[PDB]
Parts: structure tokens; C-alpha cells; sequence
């Protein structure tokens, strides 16, 4: 299973690169591989020339802990969190998606109101929130808290995924749905 | 007592809200470029309205800087006071200057 | 280069000839200051610049290098403190 | 589309934050002002818990710093970089500072 | 009735001071006159140097449109919003106060469960919240939501008060309750 | 020193024979600028640096003192533009 570590964390130090955290998704990361930054910004590739999982490991890393992962040439405005490091090649950016969406009840914690065509929340994809716009389905003019939806989502920044991909809609810091990926688009 | 627990939430806010404005800052960045690259790309009365996405962005971006004190990268700020007066004489200066292959606003 | 299984005795963790106590290492980790193994590997290889404990802490060095300071045991491979240099 | 509404919204949020952060930065400069000034009035070993709860916010004030990426002022920064090695030879050091009359840590 | 400015906003003008604005809430600013700046930080006294009543009055000031007074030899760093602009001597900066309080209910928007004697909520006084602590009354140990209830509250920063204030009681940017400085303490 | 009534007449607020257009009075306040008629004043009250306007708005001169900079017309009196100066 190719490598995938979502970013929580950066930690710069100078003249050698910065250093990236978070908890290892799937696959094996080692010292020395190429490595792709994908999410947010245009993608770029680096090699990683250290690694450490926390307690167990110098140079490599596995799921489990959290995993450091030390960047060369790779400064701290070029980073951010909610981006993923990955195998090249094995995940891209998009930015539109059909999901299959759980709207939460306003007893869950959720939504007081239905929502209609114009709706703006946050979609959280793992470690990071995404502003989207989305399309209602034929005839449907809105969605009840509590109500199932298939919608197509158009985020504003692109986020690594691929179908499968589960993730939370948020408004103010609150869960008011969950959500997965069915179908990449675009 | 102890204000760390309050401090950490403010803390972990602010990391959040700074890192989902520098986002948006990227947007701007963005449009303004193409816009400017428009601009750059058409005679003068064709670019009225473009020079009017352009300068509410600005005007949008001042209000950052001077509203809320969000101080932006070098770029952005530089940005901020080039483009700030707008007037039929200062389109002029930048319709030219975007004209002749100037990417970004400066002196 | 492959992976280095870092060895936990109750007081310290040690790999690759370094080693830290548990608290400080858990520390670093918490506070933000990740794959502490890592950071002092960079100094040590930074052709850093060394120099007596300046507080006398006995067997250890001040070493600088790679953007940050360490105090350092060569016998015993101990980091006893790591941080970023000061900012001027 | 517009991106401003929400923009805005984000700013005001980092605008209350920081205002809230930078009051709370003014208490624990404050409090360690005053441990500095007992630590200074009191002999090494009754000087020890005071040491923990300086370090402790030092701690705190380090998590800031790296964790969450709030830069500070110049004066809580220098105190995060000289304060950072806490052990009984820094102790050492720092009590006789303080003793002598030194009211904030610098080299 | 004696000058008070709640401080909203600030901007910085480099070599002749500081710019605050805000809505006048009684009493009359002129060019010249001395004022303090009272709350959160250490009292500290300043003199107008310019004074613009949005829309209505150069170098005076009144109740009802915003008021910018341009403060001499304040930087921008030794001022903040929720401070107030004040007469010499007319209002000080208290921690500690007697108050009234409404709890909203659930329904109304506020919390769902009660409170107990270690509640740490934010107090909104005119422009900005202040964290502070409580004491219940005697054989008080819970506080329902939709209940008054009368509170010590003690600030951890200082707010320029007189009894009669208003204030609401914030919990994560939301409204729990309402309340009134019955009397001040220290 | 005391109180002068601004007056507007549909098109611009006047006072103490400085002018500025509706909107742009409006937007300064609005983009968190306040004060515009105290900021002026200060700039004209600070031995400013004057040059003729660098775009050539006619009647207009570039002012530059107290920290920003003016465009604004000696004769009508009408600050056309003002802003904090350059950060380097
Ligand atoms: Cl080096
Ligand atoms: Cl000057």
C-alpha cells in the first residue's frame, strides 16, 4: 500500500528544511525516498533525509505513532497542514466530488434550519477545513437536518482524495454532517 | 488560577484562522494576477470593469490591513499601497505600465 | 540507511549512539519540537561548533550547528537540551 | 465566488484572538516578573518550586511559540530562548542572576 | 455628564500617535482636552490632538456617530480595544463586582446543562470579553439553565466599571446570559 | 480650537477649507481609516514634501508628511487621495 502521512504540524529549522508531522495513513516512509506534497497548493516533490516515529523508529515509519518527517529545501511558507505527503504518483488534487452526505439532527448537535442551493460550509478532510459550494439533486430545493443527500461538491482550494475519502461538514468549529467521497471529478 | 487550558483553545483558534486566511490570501494573489494579465491584455475602455474587480480587492485587502490587522506577506502589502488610489489618472499610469508586460503592481 | 529500532530501558531512549530521557523526549514531541533524534543528528553532522557546557554541567559540550544549540555528553551520547538558536 | 463575506468573517475572528492572546501574554509576564523577583529574595533550595513554576510557563510560552506558531513580542521571545534548559546547572546560574539583581533573563 | 469613548478600533500613524475610534457614550471630547485610557492595562493619561465626528464635527466629539480621536504620543501597542476614553477621574478600572444575572435557556440559544462554582466564562463589557471567575451563592451548587442568579464575578483583567453596567456572559463567542454590576468591589 | 461643523452638499464633506468627495469620505472611515480630515490637517501641519501630482491630475500636488501621503489640490482644497506611505 503506497505511503500517505496527512500534515498536522510543521516545525522549520534553518538551512535544512522543516520538518512534518502527523500519524501515518497507510505504507512505509524511509530516508532518502521521493516524496509528493499534494493538497492546497500545486504539487511538489522532496525527499525526506530523516524521519522518526515516535518511540520505535530512526529513518523509517509505519501507521501506528506519530511520524516527523524532515524535508530538504522545503521552507515553511511552501508547507502547510491539510496537506498530505505522499508516494508520487499514488494521489492527486481535486476540487469537485458527488457525495453521499448524512445531514446531522438539530438533537445530534447539528443544523436548526435546512439549508438550500446557496449553501457555503466547510468541508474537514483530515486535519484541515475547505470552504465548498455544492448542487442539489433534481427538484430537491432543500435539505432537512436529518435528511440523507447525494450532492456534488466544489471546494475552493483542492484537497489530495480519492473515492472512498470520508469527511465532516462543519459550520462554526460544529459537525453538521458526514460525508463520503463517491466519485472524484475534477 | 492556571489560564493555560483557555490559552491553548485561543491558541489552536488562532493557528486555525491564520492558516484558512493565508489561504484566502493565495485566492487573491491569484485572481489579482490574472487580472492584472487582462487588463494588461486590452485597450483602455475594456478594462473599466476589470479595473473595478481590481481595485475592490484592494479595497478589500486595505480593510484587512488597516480594519483588522492582518499584516500580509511582502507581496500582498506592496500590492495594497500601489493599488490603492483609484482614479481615471492612476489608470491610466497602470493600464500602460500592465500594457507593455508589468506582471504585478510596483514602482 | 534503514530503519533504526529506538530502544526504551524505563530512563532513557537511545538509537544510534544518542540518547535522551524519557521526559525530555516525550517533551519535545509535546511541545512541538518533533523527531528530537533527528534535530540532533543534523547538529552533529553541521560541522558544528563546540565548546564547554557554558553552565558546567560535567562531561558535557555546547555544540552549534544546523540553526540550532545542544548540550551534549560525546561519552555517553546524551542530548541533555536541544533548542533553535536566538533570534536576533 | 466571493470569497469577502467569509473573509471577513475569519478576520474578525483573528482579530478578537489576538487580542485575547496578547492580554494573556501581559499576565504571564507579569507572573514571571514576580517569580524572578522572589527567586531572587530566597536561598537555592526554597528557590526550587518557584524554578518549576517558571519553567512550567516557559513550557507553555515554548508550546505557543512552536506548537501553534504565535510569535510573540521580543521580550517573551528572548525569555522562551534563555529559560528553555531547565537542570540544576541552569538553575545554578539563574539564581545567582536573579540574586544580584537581575529582573529579566538575558545573556 | 462626564466624556466616555469605548475603545473599537485603533489605527497607527507614525510620528504623531494614534487614531481610536468609537460611538461616544456620553458627555463631549474637544481638541485639547486630557483624557484617560482606563482598563486592562494601567491607567494612562493623554490629551486630543484631533477629534472628527463622522459626517457632523471637526475637532469635537458627541454622542451618537462614531468619533475618531487622535491620541498624541500613543503607539499603538499601549492601547486596545475594550479600553475607554475617559474624563480624568470619572471612572476606574475594577476586577471584582456584585452582579444580577439571567442564564438563557437552551431554547433561547444558551447552554444546555447548568453550570457549578468552577464555570470560567467570558464577561462582554461594551467592545470586549474579559474572562473572569464566579462565586455562588451559599447552598447554591448549581445554576439551571433559565435561571437569575446573583454572582460575585472576579475579572482577570480589569475593566473600567460603575454599577448599573450591563454586560453579557459569552461561552465560545455564543450568548449564555445577561447581566448587571450590582456593585462594585475592588 | 473648537468645534467646526463639516458641511455636505450632495457631493462632498467640507471643513475648515479642506474637501473630500462623498464616497471616498465614506470608504475611509469604512476601510477602517478613520478621522480623514485629521488625518490631512496632520499632513499639511508637518512641513510636508511637496511635488506636483506623479500622475498629473490637474490643479493636484503629492504631499508627503506625519507618516502618509496626499494627493490634494492647493486651490479647491479637495484631498483627492490619502494613505500611509510605503512600509520598506
Ligand atoms: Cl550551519
Ligand atoms: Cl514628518
Amino acid at each position: 500500500k503506497p505511503f500517505l502521512l496527512p500534515i498536522e504540524d510543521v516545525f522549520s529549522i534553518s538551512g535544512r528544511g522543516t520538518v512534518v508531522t502527523g500519524r501515518v495513513e497507510r505504507g512505509i516512509i524511509k530516508v532518502g525516498e521521493e516524496v509528493e506534497i499534494v493538497g492546497i497548493k500545486e504539487t511538489q516533490k522532496s525527499t525526506c533525509t530523516g524521519v522518526e516515529m515516535f518511540r520505535k523508529l530512526l529513518d523509517e515509519g509505519r501507521a501506528g505513532e506519530n511520524v516527523g518527517v524532515l524535508l530538504r529545501g522545503i521552507k515553511r511558507e511552501e508547507i502547510e497542514r491539510g496537506q498530505v505527503l505522499a508516494k508520487p504518483g499514488t494521489i492527486k488534487p481535486h476540487t469537485k466530488f458527488e457525495s453521499e452526505v448524512y445531514i446531522l439532527s438539530k438533537d445530534e448537535g447539528g443544523r436548526h434550519t435546512p439549508f438550500f442551493k446557496g449553501y457555503r460550509p466547510q468541508f474537514y478532510f483530515r486535519t484541515t477545513d475547505v470552504t465548498g459550494t455544492i448542487e442539489l439533486p433534481e427538484g430537491v430545493e432543500m435539505v432537512m437536518p436529518g435528511d440523507n443527500i447525494k450532492m456534488v461538491v466544489t471546494l475552493i482550494h483542492p484537497i489530495a482524495m480519492d473515492d472512498g475519502l470520508r469527511f465532516a461538514i462543519r459550520e462554526g468549529g460544529r459537525t453538521v454532517g458526514a460525508g463520503v467521497v463517491a466519485k472524484v471529478l475534477g | 488560577m492556571d489560564i493555560w487550558p483557555e490559552f491553548q483553545r485561543d491558541l489552536e483558534m488562532y493557528r486555525d484562522v491564520v492558516l484558512s486566511i493565508k489561504r484566502n490570501l493565495r485566492l487573491y494573489e491569484e485572481c489579482i494576477e490574472s487580472l492584472v494579465h487582462q487588463i494588461g491584455s486590452t485597450n483602455f475602455d475594456n478594462a473599466q470593469p476589470l479595473f473595478d474587480d481590481l481595485f475592490r480587492m484592494q479595497s478589500e485587502l486595505a480593510t484587512m490591513l488597516y480594519k483588522y490587522e492582518y499584516k500580509p506577506g511582502k507581496r500582498i502589502q506592496d500590492l495594497i499601497y500601489h493599488l490603492d488610489r483609484d482614479d481615471f489618472y492612476s489608470r491610466k499610469y497602470w493600464h500602460k505600465k500592465f500594457s507593455d508586460g508589468l506582471a504585478w503592481p510596483e514602482a | 540507511g534503514i530503519g533504526k529500532k529506538i530502544s526504551f530501558d524505563g530512563d532513557f531512549y537511545t538509537v544510534d549512539g544518542m540518547k535522551f530521557s524519557k521526559s525530555y523526549y516525550e517533551k519535545l514531541w509535546e511541545q512541538g519540537r518533533p523527531a528530537p533524534f533527528v534535530q540532533a543528528r543534523e547538529v552533529l553532522n553541521s560541522n558544528p561548533k563546540i565548546e564547554p557546557d557554558p553552565r558546567g554541567a560535567p562531561g558535557y559540550l555546547r555544540y552549534e550547528g544546523a540553526g540550532l544549540e545542544m548540550i551534549y555528553n560525546p561519552k555517553t551520547g546524551q542530548v541533555g537540551h536541544i533548542q533553535p538558536v536566538k533570534v536576533k
